[PDB]
């Protein structure tokens, strides 16, 4: 019961910010860490007042980090490392990683190592980036080979659809998610313009990243809520991995928070599995539902979230080997996040995530045979052929949500 | 502490470039450039050891100026004051006078030693170095031939480093020297070996840029790199601002996102908005005339595109549509679908509240340097003003070299 978090790059530099700045009050505490049920799975103990994150914000090319200490963290297992994240995987794997990653497990492992039992681990980043992928990657690399018998869960931030941020981003992406294959047992995927259009839906006004960090760390938060926040019907990280991943590789979630607030039961069920309020663009028309988490909090009643089947067995659309009222982790949290009397997470396996894979794949399927930006990789120490085998891992596994269906 | 980029200024255009980008970049930052002072009371707006040094002290660029000739130094110190270090500049007599080969084998020889001790110890000042810009005109002499030898050396003793060159062309309504095909292929060559990156510019395009769409009946030289200085500004905010919204990129992070293939590493750039001091200025930034160079890149074809915004961004989700729905009528290259790099930075310039900048990979570029080379064919099919570059040290076979290495990289683009 104690969550180490690892976040690398700048996105997850901004979600880690956003999941924090709403964490602490969600235990009635500011920002900067003073009191204003048991919290302590993300927080070490460290001062009365003062309960501090144990998370590491290790990033290339700092520059955010600054903002972020501006909200204490602690500043010891943090380092703003000496720039060149550029977008480049191997310069964040093995021409600037092999320099961090002894220092970074060095801290990992002394959190660790003062840990009293241990649950797994939450990595936030962005698989685009170059720092948050390349990074993260030898993290995971290093992670699972030093604790097995842990679960990491990654929340990953998917680049956009509609419009890029990187020109190399789908040789970053792909590259990551198969290091989260063979080094995770729990993903969320996260998708910009999905996260665009609900705080468009949720606000009055144009947002921005800070309100897209908003909702991912609700969803963040809503994950572990029934496992720091006791209620009836509780929920865990091991307890995830077991009715979330039915087949060993398959550990990638869609997660949608609701409401987007003194709302009608019903209403908030049924717009908490909707299909236009998931928070990763995946393909629901096609696709089918293969493990849903409903995990309600707050002003939540037994009877009312077990009456909501209308949703269930009207809109949510399941796989062949799955029960018609099966298909559900409930959960139940005596807390929601303030503004909410009673709220919603759905983390779903889902075969559209997929969808979110191949688009990448679609990209790499044009870079990879013009030999589009290799040479960036292969002047760091990354070859084109494990490029090419990482994508064969992406590629099986989305074969494998396909077959699934 | 930001990754680090030192702008060495060859050749006449080069510096009086750096003035003005100097210039601008210092009062972005709130620093006065004739003075090199910091403005008392006020704070470096963003990452000031980019491209900058606390020297004691005093904010002072991370520049290194050489020139042949003591006119464009002294005129640059004149208009300039301390901003500089002495020791940073360095000056011979006679000049190259459109020559390269004074600036590859000879004075050029001579003057390598001081400049390369001068670089070493600014680079031992840097943190983590990660680009060097390269300001210089390949039409002139000492531009052409000192920027070739110094990008050589840094090729041949370092290597690491990325090299941005950002490179004025001759233009095709008039040239300024006669010898300007003969300079620019003989630096192209180097260009090409030895600079990771080069940003093309051209006098006509910033004419005609500043003329009507500034509402200047008939603009100076100043206007012309003052145009230059806001392409290179909003180039360097990248690098130059951190934050929560805004996203920073290394010029090795601009260099991966706008360098595909090693020789193809020749960039345009352009500004918007095109008034003097939202979908229509989304526009304003693609125009087929808003870009720095005397051409049409439209029918061209964009590699990839980094589009920095800077500024107050009130239609975040909005101006991403904007920019995906003129993505599907903009010519991208089908071997990089993620052709964008939209960056964004929170400051804006100080001319506008709200400005992008397009540094953009295109093949139209090589048809650019192509009517140089069209301009090689008249220079060399008759055997004229070699003379003084077969005297002063170079080679008619390695002039024949560098020439087949320039029309290697037109269609390397094509
Ligand atoms: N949905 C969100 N996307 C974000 C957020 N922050 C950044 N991003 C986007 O994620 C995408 C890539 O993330 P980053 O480049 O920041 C990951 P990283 O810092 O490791 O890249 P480098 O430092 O350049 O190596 C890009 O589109 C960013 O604009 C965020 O708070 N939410
Ligand atoms: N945008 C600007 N372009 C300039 C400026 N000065 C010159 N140029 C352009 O540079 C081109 C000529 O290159 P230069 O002679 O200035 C370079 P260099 O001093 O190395 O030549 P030599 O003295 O013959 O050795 C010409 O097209 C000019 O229009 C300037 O201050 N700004």
């Amino acid at each position: 019961r104690e969550i180490l978090s690892i976040h690398v790059g700048q996105c997850g530099n901004q979600i880690a910010d956003s999941f924090w700045r709403l964490a602490l009050r969600e235990h009635g505490l500011t920002e900067a860490g003073t009191l204003k049920s048991n919290m302590e799975v993300f927080f070490h103990k460290v001062r009365d007042g003062k309960y501090v994150p144990r998370a590491v914000l290790v990033d290339l090319e700092p520059g955010v980090i600054a903002r972020i200490e501006g909200q204490l963290f602690d500043e010891s297992s943090i380092v703003r490392k000496i720039p060149g994240a550029a977008n480049n995987w191997a310069r964040g794997y093995n021409v600037e990683g092999e320099k961090v990653i002894d220092q970074i497990m060095n801290v990992i492992d002394s959190a660790v190592e003062k840990t009293k039992g241990l649950q797994g681990f939450l990595m936030t980043h962005s698989i685009g980036g170059g720092s948050g992928s390349g990074l993260g990657s030898l993290i995971l690399e290093r992670l699972r080979q030093a604790y097995p018998k842990k679960r990491i869960f990654t929340f990953s931030v998917v680049p956009s659809p509609l419009i890029s941020d990187s020109a190399v981003e789908p040789y970053n992406a792909i590259l990551t998610l198969q290091r989260i294959l063979d080094n995770a047992d729990g993903a969320v995927l996260l998708d910009n313009e999905a996260l665009f259009r609900i705080a468009k839906a949720k606000l009055n006004r144009s947002p921005n990243y800070m309100d897209l960090n908003n909702i991912i760390a609700l969803i963040v938060s809503s994950v572990t809520a029934s496992l720091r926040f006791p209620g009836k019907l509780n929920t865990d990280l091991s307890e995830f991995v077991t009715n979330l991943v039915p087949f060993p590789g398959n550990h990638f979630l869609t997660a949608s928070f609701a409401p987007m607030v003194r709302t009608n039961f019903p209403d908030l069920a049924r717009e908490t599995f909707a299909q236009d309020n998931f928070t990763a663009a995946i393909d629901w028309q096609q696709g089918v539902y293969l493990a849903a988490s409903a995990l309600f909090r707050g002003d939540v009643k037994a009877k009312d979230v077990d009456e909501n089947m209308a949703t269930i067995r009207k809109s949510l659309n399941y796989a062949s080997y799955m029960p018609a009222s099966g298909g559900l982790k409930l959960g139940y949290a005596e807390t929601a996040p303030e503004g909410f009397a009673s709220s919603g997470l759905a983390l779903v396996n889902h075969t559209g995530i997929a969808a979110v894979f191949e688009r990448l794949i679609a990209q790499f399927d044009i870079m990879f045979d013009n030999h589009a930006y290799t040479h960036w990789y292969e002047n760091a120490g990354v070859s084109r052929d494990m490029m090419a085998k990482a994508r064969n891992q992406i590629a099986t596994l989305a074969q494998s949500y396909r077959d699934a269906s | 502490k930001v990754n680090n980029t030192i702008v060495v200024s060859i050749g006449q255009a080069g510096n009086q470039i750096a003035a003005s980008f100097w210039k601008t970049v210092c009062l972005e930052h709130g620093i006065d450039p004739l003075t090199g002072q910091t403005a008392p009371g006020v704070a470096p707006r963003g990452n000031w050891s980019s491209f900058f040094s606390k020297l004691g002290g005093s904010y002072v660029p991370r520049a290194i100026m050489v020139d042949l000739e003591p006119s464009v130094i002294d005129n640059v110190k004149a208009t300039s004051g301390s901003l500089f270090n002495p020791a940073n500049l360095i000056s011979r007599t006679e000049g190259a006078g459109g020559n390269f080969a004074v600036g590859y084998l000879g004075a050029g020889r001579e003057v390598l030693p001081e400049v390369m001790s001068r670089l070493d110890y600014e680079i031992d000042k840097c943190d983590n170095v990660g680009g060097i810009i390269v300001l210089h005109a390949i039409g002139g002499g000492t531009g052409s031939g000192f920027g070739a030898l110094l990008i050589e050396s840094l090729k041949e003793k370092y290597g690491e480093i990325p090299v941005l060159s950002c490179a004025v062309l001759p233009s095709p309504q008039v040239s300024s020297v006669v010898t300007e095909p003969y300079n620019t292929v003989f630096a192209l060559n180097t260009l090409r070996r030895s600079a990771d990156a080069c940003l093309i510019f051209d006098n006509e395009a910033l004419f005609d840029l500043a003329h009507r769409k500034w509402n200047i009946e008939s603009p100076t030289v100043d206007d012309l790199n003052l145009l230059i200085t806001e392409a290179l500004a909003g180039i360097t905010a990248s690098m130059r601002f951190s934050g929560f919204l805004t996203v920073e990129i290394s010029l090795r992070e601009l260099l991966t996102n706008l360098v595909p293939q090693p020789s193809l590493h020749f960039l345009m750039c352009a500004f918007a908005p095109l008034t003097p001091p939202i979908e229509e200025m989304i526009k304003s930034l693609f125009d087929n005339g808003s870009v720095f160079a005397a051409c049409s890149p439209m029918e061209g074809r964009f590699l990839s595109t980094a589009v920095l915004y800077r500024g107050i961004m009130e239609d975040k989700p909005l101006a991403d549509a904007a920019l995906a729905a003129m993505r599907e009528k903009l010519p991208l290259t089908y071997w990089i679908p993620t052709a964008f790099k939209i960056g964004y930075v929170e400051q804006p310039g100080i001319s506008h509240r709200k400005s992008m900048v397009l540094l953009a990979n295109n093949t139209e570029i090589a048809r650019v340097l192509d009517r140089i080379c069209h301009n090689f064919d008249k220079l060399w099919q008759r055997k004229a003003f070699a003379n003084w570059y077969l005297n002063e040290g170079m080679s008619e076979e390695q002039i024949n070299v560098l020439r087949a290495s320039a029309q290697e990289l037109v269609q390397s683009y094509q």
